């Protein structure tokens, strides 16, 4: 096509979804993850996830409004994980990394995966 | 504002 | 922080939502534009839109499943800006543009209606 | 990825 493009729109769009996020805005969903409830954007979670994206195309799940995620999933990697699908950002640490990766492939979210295996790999 |  | 970035992500994310948009999944909300009807999601609407963001943060709008713009707005130029919000693209012609820049304003879309009123400017 |  002769489009014109905006090369910053998707960026200050995430970064509006992630205001109504942390204002609760037109959340639909509560992701309970032990004793740990996080509130989100069904749209979002699909966007960013392998796992929510089958979930939420399924005619009986796509109408749930809590979803409870697998006991060995642990709360802290799914808030790290969560924080990156609204902001791009992945506060990766040697603390956190064996957790966010096991969290990731859980997820289905390939690309955390990839960069989780190379900073293993490297030391 | 770019041409893609 | 010592956050690492994703560079794609929110492109990928909003390339994602609008796989949902074209297939109608978790859409929430259809936009009347004189006979022609609009499907969409809430909170996209409110990242794109400053017109949006005020309705759907309104205790009684937010719950609205139908909301019928203003007579005055053009069908083609309201699919065009439906378009740009889930694509970050701009289909902007000169048969189009004046249609384009009025919904814009509308919609309370400020980077639309600048490269509009440059373009306009020039010609 | 970056250092963002
Ligand atoms: C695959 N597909 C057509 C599609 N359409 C819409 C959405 Cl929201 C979606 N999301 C999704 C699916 C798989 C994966 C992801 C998002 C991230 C990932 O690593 N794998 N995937
Ligand atoms: C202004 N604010 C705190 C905010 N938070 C969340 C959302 Cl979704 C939002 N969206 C919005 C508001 C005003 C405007 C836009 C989006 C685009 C624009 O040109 N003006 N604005
Ligand atoms: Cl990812
Ligand atoms: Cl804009």
């Amino acid at each position: 096509d002769s489009c014109i493009q905006f090369t910053r729109h998707a960026s200050d769009v995430l970064l509006n979804l992630n205001r109504l996020r942390s204002r609760d805005i037109l959340t639909d969903v509560v992701i309970v993850v032990s004793r740990e409830q996080f509130r989100a954007h069904k749209t979002v979670l699909m966007a960013c996830s392998g796992l929510f994206y089958s979930i939420f195309t399924d005619q009986l799940k796509c109408n749930l409004s809590v979803i409870n995620l697998d006991p060995e999933i642990n709360p802290e990697g799914f808030c790290i994980l969560l924080d990156f699908m609204y902001t791009s950002r992945l506060n990766l640490r040697e603390g956190n990394i064996m957790a966010v990766m096991a969290t990731a492939m859980y997820l289905q979210m390939e690309h955390v995966v990839d960069t989780c295996r190379k900073f293993i790999k490297a030391s | 504002w770019v041409i893609p």
